[PDB]
Formats: C-alpha cells, structure tokens, sequence
C-alpha cells in the first residue's frame, strides 16, 4: 500500500517548511527560496533531531523506501512556491538531506542491504565525462499507439510486446521522443575505500555509484567531504531476448546524494600543548639514525609543519608548498633510509616514487563498452593530497617526468587535456625530494657546467638549499654504527610513550577559519635584516647554487 | 618421453668460416648449448666424392638387388621383426668399465679447453659418455671380459670431436 | 615419534666430526665451491652449470612457486594480468607470481638478461622492501619479505643484493668426483617431514647481547678504503645471522662463520679495481 505512505510523507515534509525556531513566519522560507532560486545552487538541509522528535518513523520510512520516495519527491516537492506563477519558471532541480549520522563500511554494503545510504568516502578514480544517456522513452510508432506515462524507468528498453512491428530487422526507424523525455545523466565513479580504515592487504572493491548532475563536481574530485483471443493464438508465446540482462543485473544498483564532547577534547589536548621544545625531542626520537647534520634534520622537521596562506584580498595565488634540496651521498650506499622515516606518519598517503603503472599522462577514452586500461587520474600528485609526497628514482625525469613535475610545481594542479577532458585541481601538499650527484661536490676546480647533474627548470623552483661537505673523519664515523644496532635493542632501551604527539596537527585544522593577524612590527624587522644576508653572499662566499 | 630430433636451416646464408659463433649467429649460444649434439655439414668442393652420387642416384628403383652384399631379398615386413627380438634379450652393461673410461676423460678435458677455439665442451659431455655405452655395451653379449668398448666409446666422440 | 627425534640430536653429541657432517649431508647434489651451499642454506631457513638444475631443489621442496625468465616471460606473468572471463563476460583482477611469492623463496633465472627498459618492477621492491600493486583502480603494497639469489656480470649498481663471479680453477680433478658420483650413488625422510614443520611452529629467534659488538668489527677493517658503516650490508649481515641461531641451537652468534661471508663479497669486490 504505497499510496498512503507516499501521500503522508509529502504532507509531513510540506507542513514542515515553517520553523517554530528562528522567529516565525516565512522569513526563513524566503531565505531558503532566495538561496535556491537566485544562485541556482540547490543546497538544502533538514535537522534530524527535529525530524525524529516530530516523527522518528519518518527517517525509517525514507531509509527503507528511498527507491519509492525518489520519484514522488521529484515532482510534488516543486510545490514550495505555493503559487502557480513560479512553477513554469524552474525546469528541474534536486535537493536532499545531509549530515546522516549512521554509516557503514563500503565493502560490507551487501545487496541484502539495498535502500540504505552512506557517506561518499574515498578517492575518485576513473573519472567519466557527462552524458545524458537513455533513461525513459518509447520506440514504438505514434500511429500505432500513443506515448504512455509508465514505461522503461530502468536502463532496460520497452517491456510491452503489443504491435509486433519492430521484431523484423528489415526496417530503419529513428522516431525519438526528444520532446517529452527525462534524459539527464548518470555517471560511474570508481570510488576506492579508505586505505587508513583498510588493512595492509586490501584490494578494495569499487562500487557502482551513480551521481546526479547536481552531484557533478560539486566538491574537489578525489577527496572525502570533510567539513477472448485473436488469431486463434494460445498461451506460451515465446520470443524473449537475453541481450539486455547480462549488463545491469550483474552489478549493484542504488542512488547517491551529496556539547560536552568538544570541551572534553579541548581540556586534555590544549593543556599538554603548553609543553615547550617538543621539536628537540623529535630529533632523537623521529630520526634515530642521524649523526651530526643538525641543520639538515631541522629543515625536514620544520617541513612537517603546515600552514599555507590563501587568497582573501582577491589577489594572486600565493605559493605555500615546500621544495627542499639536500646535498648528501654521491649515490653510493644511499642514505635513502630517511625516506622510511617519513612512513611513520598517519593521516597521509605515501607515494612510491615514480616507478609505477603510470595510468596518467596517457589517458584515453574509457568507454570500450566494459572498461579501459588507462584511467583518468594523475595519481603522481593527486594521490599525494593532504599527506606527504616521496619521489624516489628521481633520475627518471628524462622526458615524461619533466613535463609533469614542473606544471604541477608551477600551478599546483594538473591540466590534463586530451580533446575530451580538461580540468584543474588543487593538490595542497608538500613535495619531499633529494637528488644525489655523480660523485660529489667538487666545483672548486671543476666547471659547474654538466657537473651538478640536475635539470634547471626543476632545481630552480626548490625552496631550500644546503651545503654538506663530507670528510673522512674517523673520529665520528667510529661511533656511527653504535646507534644503528641500538634500533634492535628494544628490550633494554626503549622510549616510553606517554602521550600521542599527533594532537598538534589537529590544532592547525581549526586554524583555517581563525585569523592569525601577525603583527607587522615583528615581520619587517627580519626583512630589513635580510638585506645584510643577500649582500654578504656576493662578497666571495663559497658557491653552490646561484639562486639567492 | 620421446626423443627430439632437430633440423636447423641456415640463417639466410651459409656458415661463415671467417666469423666465429656468438657473432655470426644472432641467437644466443646458451640456448643452443643446452642441446647435447650439434651437427653441421659443409658442402666442400670435393670433386671425387661428387662423382659417386650421379652413378649412385640411378641404382634406386633400377634393380631388385638393393642390399648389394648378397643379402637375400626377404619380405619387407620381416625386417622390422628381426629388430624386435634383439630388444627382448635385455643384456647387461658392465659397471666396472666406468672406472677405466674415467681415467681417459682427464686428458680429454685438458686438450679441449686449452684450444680456446669455437668448439668447446663442459660437464654436459659426461652425460654423453654414459649415454654412449647405452647402445654400445648391449650389442656385445660376452659377459666375460669387456675391453673394446672403451675405444669404441671414444671413437664415437672422435667423430663428434672437431666436427666444427 | 617424540622420543625418537630427541635421540637424533643427542646422538650427534658423541660424534666429534659433526661440524662438517651436517653441511655435507644436506643437498649433496650441489657442485664444488660450497660457498654457494652456505648461501642456499641461509636462504633455506657458462650458465646452467649445475645452476639451472639448482632451481629443482627449491621447487621440489616447496611446491608453491613459479619459474620466470627474461625475453621469454612478459610483464603480465608477475602482475597486471587483468583479463576477461570468456564464459561470463566480466573483468577479473588477476595477479601474478611475485604477488604470491611472499612468505616463500623466489626463483628468477637470467636476472641480468632483462633489458634496461624493463626490470622496473623489481627495482622498487628491492628498494622499498615491499611489493606494490599497480592496477586499474587499486594501488597498494604486498609485503615482500624474501631474498633474491642469482649470478651475473648511472650509479644504480647498488640495486643488486649479491654479485658473484665464477672462475675456472683449471683443475680437472674437481670434475672427476662428480663423474664417479653419479655411478657411485646408484632416516632422511623423517627429517624432511616433521622436523621442518615442528621447529617453525613456535621457535622464534631473539637477538642476544653478545652478538651486538660483533658487527662493529666489520667496518673497523673497512676504514682503510678511501684513507664501512654507511653501507646497509651491515643491516643485511645481521639479517642473515638468524641462520647461525638454528645451527647448534645456540641463540648467540660470534665472529666465527660470520667473517667468512665478508671474504665472499671481497673476492667479487676486488676484481673491480685495477
């Protein structure tokens, strides 16, 4: 008995358009109408606490019958105007509810659970262009029968088998119901499960998620949203077709839509934040395998800290990423073990250098009726969003890597363009790289040309530079190996873990809406002093890179 | 469990005396090295031998005396059957004969390696030597003293040796 | 059964020549220059010169494994082997041999015979200590805690774990023993069946204190070069040390039978200078 529930849900939603809170009247309704119509943004939300207090069974009815409430809420909701005047002006739009408080893991979302909803969580993989593919319509000739208001619905073609006209293949026909049709869109997005919530050997299963036009690019792609009879014919008439069953029936079909608790957290975290000189503690703990080079380890440690200024005065895009150049080994017994240290950090994605399948940069049409080998994803940086970028085999920048990396460095996005695709992104994360020379730093007597063994357009944009001269000093090398073996002596020497050091990072999360408004008097004093810094460089100090 | 017989065409030209292997033939020698026996025939301008063929080519299907050594013509079916009874005998090879041949192998290795020419041998020769006695020692049904097999086994290698 | 295995270990105590007997009884089909046998032992717990046949021993003992080679096996043979099922018309995420090679011994032949364009996949694995998955939609890493053994001939020579050179001793008498060995040959079953499984069940080595300073003695002699400790072989050296713990049931490792591995690397290292 769908009719009574279909009517009463619409009734209990429509009478709810006026709030008892926020004064009284249509002021809030007017604000909602203004926010909906004038910018055409189509964003609305309903408080679930009030919904449950009014009729908690309502959330259950929608939960168990989204498939039933979608089509009726499509048309009847249009009645927010309460006037026939504005109903022809708007053609179509969609709004929904947000902040659903109950979620399930994607992998466990079994077909036995059709009708629920979950958060759109993961990374976009294998993006798809927008098309208004077949939704509903009719193939039959108008002279034989008229168009019916109940046909197809799903991707299957016409169900009725009356007027056996098109059964013969010796006839071409093109009468398309282009005047009256519901053609909009549906797109496949291969959302991948969150790796952090996933164990080591995962191989996630990507669902078949369908996103509406309003859902198209409504957020940053690749990220989580974290804010009688005739003819004497008897029964038994055969003639079924099996061509339309193996396509959709074999996949998952659903639709998608886009306080003491704070105080308790504030108490424990903020007080322990008051501890001074925590960074000094990190150097020994976070870098167990370093001897000397206190300035070298310092730059990396500071690189961990974030904070990038945005554009609020409507000016130019300030670059806020960090590009550090380290002078080190002659590329023999690589100190690249320091990369492994970077692995000890949560809430980040670990780039595996550059030796990979490299699905990007050779993107092609992804509609070969089942799939395409290459996907639309420049994971070379995109995957590294909101984490750390680690590039190994940096000597692999001959042709293909050179073009990609500079463009990413320059614009902080990738503009892949294959005559069918063109878009820009925002990849806000650090880039950590180190390049080794052929055999060492010897420009004192040898020409710098062809010596430094780097590429100009990439080395130039690097933020930091260092001078590291290695000498055969037996005094310090002797005790180097003592610390190395210490890593295996956890039994008698281990640093006790009293508190998590990761809380500091979540402090910067709130920093985005807060304004620091650093005083100008403290700022310029360094700037004026910086003049002396550049002048002494040209007086004959040892040269390593003419950037300054 | 069969026996693999291979015939190799020469690659777009005849063997080059000036060019040694691993340069004139593009396929790696290691792949061919796995083969136990390699045979190639160079068509030398030996005019005396060439004289024989023209006379020899006529005789086939020219007369009924095909086994010229006064062999009775016999039934063609029986020729195969004579072979079968020989296989059913199942004779025994001598085990002590191995040690005597072993002493011979010591000299054979040194001279083969010291040449440092295109032809070369290795431990794979050991397989061939034991395999040689398989047909040679069964034929001689003496079971008292075995001496000639050592030279007979060698003589098979001598033709294989320096075959180029 | 239980008491019978115990008497086996105690019996060796009376014999004073057990030092050479244990090595000589295990894998006797392996040729001279038994420094390889020690390397095989560590792994266990003219090409094809007893080398292709060498792969048979591992393959027979552990059935889980695959053979692969260069110029003869494509990239799909190890990974990215995605294909459709012809009966059901649906894509399959096939994997390959390297992926399933974790927790096992890896058998790769003709390691240097790979082209410079290829061989990319192993290069990360040997330098990332894991096996990463490069697929359509899925990028992840499968643990690759195994070792690589072979023999072969831009500053990337460091990738190889081990490099060996085979020299001709110009000795025929070495060959003689193998020749007699085949004719001459023509309790061990119980060792292979239960001893291997039972020991692996709960026995777990621990790093003792006595072996700590032993590694220090390695780089001290190495200080003469360039006038060491920065090579990661030191970290590799202690990794292999766990083998000595299995032998003689001693949980401590000394300089004996450990410094010998240094000479094996020194022989291959010295020929590179002139």
């Amino acid at each position: 008995v769908r009719d009574e529930v279909a009517e009463k849900c619409q009734k209990l939603f429509l009478d709810f358009l006026e709030e008892f809170q926020s004064s009284d009247g249509e002021i809030k309704y007017l604000q909602l109408a203004e926010e909906l119509i004038r910018p055409e943004r189509n964003t609305l939300v309903v408080s679930f606490v009030d919904l449950e207090q009014f009729n908690q069974q309502l959330s259950t009815t929608i939960q168990e019958e989204f498939y039933r409430v979608y089509p009726y809420l499509c048309r009847a909701l249009k009645t927010f105007v309460k006037d026939r005047k504005e109903i022809p002006l708007a053609k179509d739009f969609y709004v929904a509810f947000q902040d659903l408080p109950t979620r399930h893991k994607i992998r466990e979302l079994t077909s036995s659970r059709i009708g629920l909803l979950t958060r759109i969580s993961g990374q976009v993989v294998r993006t798809h262009p927008v098309h208004p593919e077949l939704v509903s319509g009719t193939f039959l000739c108008l002279d034989c029968q008229t168009v019916i208001r109940d046909v197809e619905q799903q991707f299957k073609y016409t169900q009725p088998n009356i007027c056996r006209n098109p059964v013969c293949a010796n006839r071409r026909r093109f009468l398309l119901d282009t005047n009256k049709s519901r053609f909009v869109d549906f797109q496949k997005v291969r959302i991948q499960e969150t790796q952090a919530e996933l164990p080591r050997g995962s191989i996630p299963r990507s669902l078949e998620v369908i996103l509406r036009a309003e859902a198209v690019e409504s957020a940053q792609a690749g990220d989580k949203c974290d804010f009688g009879v005739d003819g004497y014919e008897t029964e038994g008439i055969r003639g079924l077709r099996a061509l339309g069953v193996r396509d959709l029936s074999y996949r998952l079909v659903f639709l998608a839509c886009c306080n003491q608790m704070t105080v308790k957290e504030w108490e424990k975290v903020f007080e322990m934040s008051q501890d001074k000189n925590l960074y000094h503690n990190l150097c020994t703990s976070l870098f167990p395998t370093i001897h000397g080079n206190d300035e070298v380890k310092r730059g990396v440690l500071l690189m961990l800290f974030g904070g990038v200024p945005k554009t609020t005065g409507e000016g130019t895009s300030l670059r806020g990423d960090i590009n550090v150049c380290i002078v080190g080994d002659p590329s023999t017994a690589k100190s690249q073990f320091l990369k492994h240290v970077e692995e000890f950090s949560p809430r980040a994605v670990y780039t595996s250098g550059k030796a990979s399948s490299a699905a990007g940069l050779t993107a092609a049409v992804v509609r070969d009726e089942e799939s395409h080998e290459f996907v639309i994803e420049a994971g070379a940086l995109m995957l590294a969003d909101n984490g750390v970028c680690c590039i190994d085999e940096f000597d692999k920048m001959d042709v293909r890597d050179q073009v990609a990396i500079h463009e990413a460095m320059e614009q902080q996005t990738i503009s892949i363009t294959k005559a069918g695709v063109k878009a820009t992104l925002n990849a806000r994360t650090s880039i950590l790289a180190a390049a080794n020379p052929i055999s060492g730093h010897y420009d004192r007597s040898k020409s710098l040309k062809q010596n430094i063994n780097l590429s100009a357009p990439i080395m130039s944009r690097f933020d930091l530079f260092f001078i590291l001269v290695d000498e055969c000093n037996e005094v310090t090398d002797y005790a180097i190996a003592r610390r190395i073996v210490d890593l295996h002596s956890r039994i008698e020497e281990s640093i006790d873990r009293v508190y998590s050091l990761d809380d500091i990072r979540r402090y910067l999360l709130f920093a985005r809406q807060f304004k620091p408004k650093i005083s100008k008097e403290s700022e310029d004093f360094i700037v004026e002093q910086y003049k002396h810094l550049r002048q002494r460089d040209g007086s004959g100090v040892t040269k390593s890179s003419w950037r300054i | 469990r069969c026996s693999i017989l291979a015939a190799a065409n020469p690659a777009y030209g005849r063997y080059n005396p000036r060019r040694s292997l691993e340069q004139n033939i593009q396929l790696p020698a290691a792949l061919l090295s796995r083969f136990d026996l390699l045979w190639l025939i160079q068509d030398r301008p030996d005019r005396d031998n060439d004289l024989r063929l023209a006379q020899h080519i006529t005789y086939v299907h020219q007369h009924s005396r095909q086994p010229p050594s006064q062999f009775e013509p016999l039934d063609m079916k029986l020729m195969r059957r004579y072979i079968a009874m020989c296989r059913e005998k199942q004779p025994m090879v001598p085990e002590s004969l191995a040690d005597y041949i072993t002493a011979a192998y010591v000299e054979m290795r040194r001279e083969a390696w010291a040449s440092k020419d295109a032809t070369y041998t290795s431990a794979r020769t050991l397989l061939a030597i034991l395999r040689l006695s398989t047909a040679l020692a069964r034929l001689r049904m003496v079971d008292v003293v075995e001496k000639e097999d050592v030279n007979e086994a060698i003589r098979l290698m001598e033709m294989s040796k320096d075959s180029l | 059964f239980s008491e019978k295995r115990v008497e086996l270990l105690k019996e060796l105590s009376r014999k004073p020549d057990i030092y050479e007997r244990l090595a000589s009884a295990l894998a006797p089909s392996i040729y001279e220059h038994e420094d390889i046998k020690k390397g095989i032992l560590l792994q266990l717990f003219d090409p094809g010169t007893s080398k292709s046949q060498l792969l048979q021993y591992v393959y027979n003992l552990v059935p889980r494994g695959q053979y692969t080679s260069g110029k003869g096996s494509s990239a799909v043979g190890l990974t990215a082997y995605v294909m459709k099922d012809p009966e059901t018309r649906q894509l399959v995420l096939q994997t390959g041999a390297l992926v399933l090679s974790d927790n096992g011994i890896c058998c790769i032949d003709e390691f240097d015979k790979m082209n410079e364009s290829t061989r990319s996949v192993l290069h990360e694995v040997m330098e990332q200590q894991t096996l990463s998955i490069a697929k359509a939609g899925i990028i992840c890493q499968l643990n690759a805690r195994t070792s690589v053994l072979a023999a072969a001939n831009h500053t990337l020579l460091s990738r190889f774990d081990l490099i060996f050179l085979l020299l001709d001793p110009q000795d025929e008498a070495y060959d003689r023993r193998l020749a007699h060995h085949l004719v001459a040959l023509y309790l061990d079953m119980a060792v292979l069946k239960d001893y291997i499984a039972y020991a692996h069940s709960t026995i777990m080595p621990r790093l003792s204190e006595e072996a700590s300073q032993a590694l220090i003695e390695a780089y001290v002699d190495m200080r003469k070069i360039g006038s060491s400790a920065y090579p990661r072989q030191l970290e590799s050296l202690i990794r292999l040390a766990e083998a000595h713990a299995k032998v003689r049931l001693s949980n401590k490792v000394e300089a004996i039978d450990v410094e010998e591995a240094k000479r094996l690397h020194r022989e291959a290292l010295k020929q590179s200078a002139t």
